[PDB]
């Protein structure tokens, strides 16, 4: 089920790649080249952690619900997780 | 549900079985496993045998019906045996490799060194070296691992060190007594 | 210094010739052919036969009487035309080829229906043993030349070695099974069977013997190939005349007398007996979460096993 949805998403002209990072920067599934797969997993792992800390620092009884970072080249979205999150990159243009 | 887990087992039998412990020593001065090697082989084979016999006794829902619905998986996944047995042999080789390492590590035959020392030793320079080299080899023995492990087996290496340490001291004792007799003999000749 | 150098020199000098590498024998046969009982009798046991066969492993020990050298004889077997080379290649390694022997068991019930079974298994063993002698990259192959010349000069011991009818570089003994059915065969059928049984022995230079309970020749001859487990050769005369017992010493069975090839087999085949689904779709089945998870599991486990990068 989830694999079919990921394929359908990847087929969308906006989507530039999807990475499933599981064990804290260790992926299992990717639609991207290896150097980018590894770098992207690492960056988004560190990045989401920083956002979660920021929210807890603002209020000690709230965590992250969603995080989006945008750039000229592409846009990246992540969601909070218990064990692992999923990475999506799209071209906003 | 069963066939999936069955297939999983077939691939990792050399990894997930209960561990077996064996002691390595020198029976009759010959490097041997206790229990013997052929014995632990048979146990290993029985362990996998029990697993692959599982799809024969499985009282799935509707036990009044046929059971072949399950056991057919044995023939259908008979290809898995190739990987199982190949890994089994590789593991056995690894065990032998440990065996050989210790055999090469220290030779136990220990031929009678009486002839050797008389032939070309007691040269004051080389003779002292023999003491130094023995000390060096002893230092090496002091670093021998106390145990080795493979995928499913543990090997106790302390009996091996024990025998070796004895050899080290015996060689020293020989050297000391040999020099004593050698020098005294020289003195007897000149005194005569 | 010199103390260990000489110790090393001695373990180097020694190592050519507890016991030296022990022999083992592999049993070619069919499933539920009675061969399991024959093997267990070779082990001198009374245990009921096991149904299954997947390179079953068993062994035993023998002594000589002056001491107990603990001569170990290993036993391996496979039945039916199943996983031919995938399993035959497992218990046979070039390093122990010179110590390896075959025995082939044939159920007398239907020689024709059993022929493709034993033939396929025999071809797998023949092809395999032929390769392993040098497949291992055995540069110092002098031993390979010696052991091959031994095999092909053991049967033509005295008779002029005119030709090697079929170069077969591993010892072989052939025997039937459940001869209790043979007495009930038609005379014409018994005769054509005898032609092929006689031929195949001399063709490979493989001895024959009967199988029973009081028949000690089975244990004796098997014992000889099994590291003298039940005595020595004790070569006896051929029993082609009585045809009631079975025994052939390889070398006395000259074709001109016992047969008196392709034409022989074709003729025996035609006269004796000519009549010789997995549903991965799972269509009449349904599940939603069970099948989705199974698809997920299949992919994740398969990729994990590849990543293990096992050299096996």
């Amino acid at each position: 089920e989830v694999e079919e949805t990921l394929k359908r998403l990847q087929s969308q002209k906006g989507v530039q790649g999807i990475i499933v990072v599981n064990t804290e920067g260790i992926p299992i599934k990717s639609t991207m080249d290896n150097p980018t797969t590894t770098q992207y997993a690492s960056l988004m792992h560190s990045f989401i952690l920083k956002a979660r800390s920021t929210v807890r620092d603002i209020d000690p009884q709230n965590d992250l619900t969603f995080l989006r970072i945008r750039s000229k080249k592409n846009e990246i979205m992540v969601a909070p997780d218990k064990d692992y999150f999923l990475i999506v990159i799209q071209n906003p243009t | 549900a069963l066939e999936h887990q069955y297939q999983m087992g077939l691939e990792a039998l050399n990894e997930n079985l209960p561990e077996i412990n064996i002691d390595l020593t020198y029976k009759q001065g010959r490097l041997q496993f206790r229990p013997p090697f052929e014995e632990i082989r048979a146990k290993y084979y029985r362990e996998m045998k029990r697993f692959i016999g599982i799809p024969n006794q499985f009282k799935g829902v509707g036990e009044a019906g046929d059971e072949s619905i399950f056991s057919i998986m044995i023939d259908r996944n008979a290809s898995g045996f190739l990987t199982i047995f190949s890994k089994a042999e590789d593991l056995f080789r690894r065990l032998s490799a440990v065996l050989h390492q210790h055999k090469e590590w220290i030779v136990i035959g220990q031929v009678d060194m009486e002839a050797l020392v008389e032939k070309h030793l007691f040269t004051v320079h080389d003779w002292e070296k023999n003491f130094k080299a023995l000390k060096i080899k002893g230092k090496e023995v002091e670093r021998l691992p106390s145990a080795v492990k493979v995928d499913c087996l543990n090997i106790n290496c302390n009996p091996v060190k024990t025998v070796i340490d004895d050899l080290i001291q015996k060689l020293f004792d020989l050297l000391v007594l040999s020099l004593k007799k050698s020098i005294q003999a020289h003195l007897h000749e000149i005194d005569t | 210094e010199t103390l260990w150098e000489i110790a090393k020199a001695e373990v180097e000098k020694r190592g050519i010739n507890a016991e030296i590498a022990e022999k083992f024998v592999f049993f070619i046969g069919s499933k539920n052919g009675g061969k399991t009982t024959i093997i267990l009798r070779c082990l001198d046991r009374d245990e009921p036969p096991k149904p299954t066969l997947a390179l079953e492993y068993t062994y035993g020990r023998r002594a000589k009487g002056h001491n107990t050298p603990k001569d170990i004889a290993h036993f391996w077997e496979l039945g039916g035309g199943t996983s031919l080379l995938d399993l035959i290649s497992i218990p046979i390694t070039g390093d122990t080829l010179r110590t390896f022997s075959l025995v082939l068991v044939l159920d007398l019930s239907k020689p024709n229906d059993l022929w493709p079974t034993m033939e396929n298994l025999l071809q797998a063993t023949k092809s395999h043993v032929d390769k392993v002698i040098m497949k291992l990259g055995k540069t110092n192959a002098k031993a390979v030349s010696e052991m091959r010349q031994k095999i092909w000069n053991n049967m033509p011991k005295d008779h002029p070695d005119h030709e090697l009818i079929d170069p077969f570089p591993v010892p072989l003994v052939i025997i039937g099974s459940k001869y209790d059915v043979f007495q009930d065969f038609e005379s014409e059928k018994r005769k054509v069977i005898c032609k092929t049984l006689r031929f195949v022995a001399h063709y490979y230079g493989a001895s024959l013997m009967f199988t029973s309970k009081s028949e000690a020749l089975l244990l004796k001859i098997r014992g000889v190939i099994n590291q003298l487990a039940f005595g020595i050769d004790k070569s006896k005369s051929i029993c082609v005349d009585q045809n009631k017992p079975l025994f052939i010493t390889a070398g006395l069975d000259s074709f001109g007398q016992i047969g008196s090839p392709m034409e022989l087999w074709k003729k025996v085949y035609e006269k004796l007996f000519p009549p010789k689904i997995k549903d991965p779709a799972r269509d009449p089945q349904y599940a939603e979460n069970e099948v989705d998870e199974m698809r997920i599991q299949k992919d994740l486990e398969l990729e994990q096993y590849k990543r293990s990068s096992s050299k096996s």
